[PDB]
């Protein structure tokens, strides 16, 4: 019980003013407002004067209301998988001086059986793949032994045919690549084909820029040591080196076996088994390499961003489940421990606990410390503070100047095309091959050709001037936020990728452009 | 399925009206190219409970929904179609009755209450589906199982698609520095380990008679005699009797292309379980040799397909049901002319159902595609693309 506002209208025919007179007259006159003019002359009830009074008052309220280290040189071994590439580089591998060993060598002759298939130092490494077999790859692909000259990583091509990716996109570009061949007919004929996974673990390493390569003629013992299928084998092997892109005088050929051991660690003067060769030893010729001078100490190869590759994510004591060990390629700029990397990603950051450079060396329980690398080296990091989902492979990290990188879905790509049996058709699926991740695709549509709207058919590039392989489109059919990627030009072997439709290797391509 | 009607009423010589009872998923998908946008659905469904306001307050019943129909959610592998819409109300009170006018409404299907289905464009195509597939006999037969060195999938190959049902994976070997910390091993054992219980659960030795398992690598074979060491251990006569339905392949890539790679390369299947899976399989697989040997012998795309109409070179037509229920009437009375401009210049034809491998493979070349009788080179220039 309040505010009475009744009176309206009723007190006029009460009273006896009308009302519609005062109205226009004050109004004008003044120059206010309406409603006001009504309450005053039911509050002072008919008045005329007070109210004007109170009127003449009214506006008034006035509105109206540094240190250089030294490589360490890392190589790749390449062949077929059948030429014992594995029991040669375990050979190179066994005790780096060597024998004693002898724990190790025990170990071997242990690994399916000390009396089944006997021993010599590498039989007994074979032996070692037998009983690895049974939880495919016991050894690591860290591996390192060390020479005269050098301390040398290998990582070693399978094996089933997964370490050369670990390698190229894969770690510390190889400042020579060792292809091993078997110089037996059957095997030699093979492995060597164009089609060959040989031709393209290869194929890249010349694209790389990884300029040297070795080559070693294992299995001469079934070949009798042989001159003329040595010769013979050289005059084929290097023809399709060449046709990869490689430079014929400047590659080794080295005669070998695995096997024995002949011409590996010593000069085949130990081999009596061939008195016509001479010249240097495998581990000879790998140490022949030419020392690059290390910085410019503080310099560069990138000062420019930093962008980081992540090739495999893996759980680790110190380092976490992921922000945790990561291993992948160093793109473009530089790293150094006790560094922020940032993962645009996840939008997370860690700090650099260590960084193992190329050759795979101090083990991370044993010392914490080394220094330093430059693009085109791998590594093999370790993240502090960061938690297990926060990488993933695919990801690239980056400092928080020209941070974040950025990343996404489809994207473009000017691919060539080599020899096939089957042409893309637009909207026809491939498996992409980066990094460690390798992903379903599918080439929807054909943006262009060499200039022209068609399907893809073998060698296709513009003849001449720009280069139109093909303009594609490529788009990842297996996940949501499919895949972190980059252009080449930024960064290469985030950007460089190969195509293969089943077994075989149709095209290989540079990520021109990023679309959501 | 089962078809309790169907009949062909007298004022309207085309549409109908189908009575039926979809009896497992490939029924599901079935129905799902048969009923069209304003086709009406009439249910059972439970539309009972209620706001609290004036009473309590509600009853129940059993109310049925002659339902108009405006969308679809299907989901093949979880085996679930649900179709959206309003009443239809109830049309003189003689349907509808009880139902509240001016309300959606949906029909989430189930395997047990018939349904009816008053159509309009009711198909020789869909009734081919309605009456051979429909295949009270049922041959399709297969579940696959796809590994690389470190995820698997088991899948099954359906009617038609390679529908997942588990990315499985597990923290593979990755090669440790030490003889390969026995971490690899023993993770690798709990992998094992992982997909027998998965397919132990996911498959029935019942209603399956192939089961494919394929991989690059050895891992194929690993996971056939890790499946019976499994199996011999809790003593899984499901699987232990039916040692004879399973057949290992190598394929490229341990991803679900591996299943077209085996399913469609004569290595595997020849002519063992395939039925369903016959002739599709060579046909798409001719069809890629053609293309791809750059031969211009095989064409892809709406243009170069009524082009090759023109010549009359055409052997074999090859169209899809994923473009034609994929949403769209008009559109299909060109690829009719289509197909007869092609024959009437040249061939037979091949329509692939269309959640498959084969009509995805298909779908992503537009639907539409050919093999030629000869050489046509550049029927996409002129036309102006490739």
């Amino acid at each position: 019980g309040e505010f009475d506002d009744y009176l309206n209208d009723d007190e006029y025919e009460l009273m006896n003013e009308v009302f519609p007179t005062l109205k226009a007259q004050l109004q004008d006159y003044q120059g206010w407002d309406n409603l006001s003019l009504k309450l005053a002359l039911f509050d002072n009830n008919f008045d005329l004067e007070s109210t004007l009074a109170e009127l003449k008052k009214t506006l008034k309220k006035k509105k109206t209301p540094v240190k250089s280290a030294l490589p360490h040189l890392s190589f790749v071994v390449l062949g077929h998988v059948d030429a014992g590439k594995s029991t040669l580089m375990g050979r190179l591998l066994y005790d780096l001086n060597i024998v004693n060993q002898s724990q190790l060598r025990k170990l071997q002759r242990e690994s399916e059986t000390m009396g089944k298939s006997s021993f010599k130092f590498a039989w007994i490494m074979d032996q070692t793949n037998e009983e690895r077999e049974r939880g495919v790859t016991v050894s690591i692909c860290t591996s390192h032994f060390s020479t005269h000259r050098a301390n040398f990583t290998i990582v070693d091509a399978p094996g089933h045919r997964d370490f050369v990716p670990n390698a190229i996109m894969g770690i510390s570009q190889a400042d020579m690549a060792i292809l091993c061949v078997d110089c037996s007919t059957n095997a030699f004929e093979s492995g060597f084909d164009l089609d060959g996974q040989t031709k393209e673990h290869m194929l890249l390493a010349s694209s790389l820029g990884i300029h040297n390569l070795i080559i070693a003629m294992n299995k001469m013992d079934n070949v009798d040591w042989s001159q003329q299928r040595f010769e013979e084998i050289k005059s084929k092997l290097l023809p399709y080196l060449v046709d990869i892109g490689f430079f014929e005088d400047n590659i080794n050929w080295v005669p070998i076996s695995g096997f024995s051991g002949e011409g590996v660690y010593k000069i085949e003067y130990t081999d009596e088994v061939r008195q016509w060769y001479n010249g240097p030893n495998l581990m000879s010729t790998l140490e022949n390499a030419a020392f690059k001078i290390s910085k410019e100490n503080e310099g560069i190869n990138k000062d420019d961003p930093f962008l980081f590759s992540v090739l495999e994510i893996i759980p680790s004591k110190k380092t976490s489940n992921d922000l945790a060990l990561v291993s992948g390629k160093l793109e473009s700029g530089s790293i150094q421990p006790g560094e922020s990397l940032t993962i645009y990603p996840s939008e997370q950051s860690c700090i650099v606990d260590k960084i193992q450079v190329g050759s795979q060396q101090g083990q991370s329980t044993n010392h914490e410390e080394t220094d330093v690398a430059i693009k085109g080296d791998f590594v093999t990091l370790k993240l502090r503070k960061a938690y297990p989902e926060d990488i993933q492979n695919g990801d690239l990290a980056a400092s928080v100047d020209y941070s974040s990188i950025h990343s996404a879905q489809c994207f473009v790509l000017e691919l060539t095309t080599f020899d096939m049996n089957r042409p893309l058709l637009p909207g026809t699926p491939f498996i992409l091959f980066i990094g460690v991740k390798e992903q379903p695709a599918r080439i929807k549509r054909l943006i262009s050709f060499i200039d022209k709207g068609n399907t893809a058919s073998k060698k296709k590039i513009r003849h001449l001037g720009s280069k139109q392989r093909a303009f594609v489109e490529i788009e990842l059919i297996e996940v949501k936020r499919w895949i972190p990627l980059l252009t080449a030009h930024e960064n290469d072997r985030l950007g460089r990728v190969v195509l293969r439709k089943d077994g075989r290797t149709i095209a290989a391509g540079k990520i021109s452009e990023i679309t959501q | 399925m089962k078809v309790i009607s169907l009949k062909k009423d007298s004022f309207n010589k085309g549409g109908a009206v189908i009575t039926l009872l979809p009896e497992d998923k490939e029924d599901l998908f079935t129905v799902y190219q048969i009923v069209d946008k304003d086709d009406e659905l009439i249910f059972k469904k439970k539309f009972t409970s209620k706001l609290d306001e004036a009473g309590k307050k509600k009853s129940t019943d059993l109310v049925k929904l002659k339902i108009k129909v405006i969308s679809e959610d299907f989901d093949m592998k979880d085996e679930y179609l649900k179709y959206k819409g309003v009443t239809v109300t109830d049309e003189s009170g003689a349907s509808n009755v009880d139902i509240p006018v001016g309300k959606y409404l949906s029909f989430t299907l189930d395997y047990v209450y018939p349904f009816t289905i008053i159509k309009q464009n009711f198909n020789k195509f869909m009734q081919k589906l309605l009456n051979e597939a429909c295949n009270i006999e049922y041959k399709s037969d297969t579940a696959a199982v796809v590994l690389q060195e470190g995820i698997a999938h088991v899948c099954l190959v359906t009617s038609s698609s390679t529908i997942l049902k588990q990315k499985i994976e597990y923290s593979m070997p990755k090669k440790k520095r030490t003889t390969d910390v026995l971490k690899f091993d023993e993770k690798t054992e709990k992998f094992y380990k992982a997909i027998y219980s998965a397919m132990k659960k996911d498959l029935n030795f019942d209603k399956l008679k192939t089961i494919i398992l394929c991989s690059p690598g050895f891992y194929a074979k690993i996971l056939m005699d890790k499946i019976f060491q499994y199996a011999e251990e809790e003593h899984n006569k499901k699987i232990l009797d039916n040692k004879g339905m399973f057949f290992i392949a190598h394929c490229s890539t341990g991803y679900l292309q591996g299943i077209n790679e085996v399913l469609k390369n004569p290595l595997y299947a020849s002519k063992l379980q395939d039925t369903k899976y016959s002739k599709e399989i060579m046909v798409m697989d001719e069809f890629l040799l053609h293309l791809n040997k750059d031969d211009d012998k095989a064409w892809y795309g709406e243009k170069e397909v009524v082009k090759a109409a023109e010549y009359g070179a055409i052997s074999y037509l090859l169209l899809t049901d994923k473009v034609l229920h994929s949403d769209n009437i008009a559109q299909r009375e060109e690829y009719l002319k289509l197909m007869d401009s092609v024959e009437s210049n040249g061939g037979k034809a091949l329509v692939l159902s269309t959640l498959h491998s084969l009509g995805e493979e298909l779908d992503q070349l537009t639907g539409i595609a050919c093999i030629l009788k000869y050489p046509l080179p550049d029927l996409d220039e002129d036309d102006g693309e490739e």
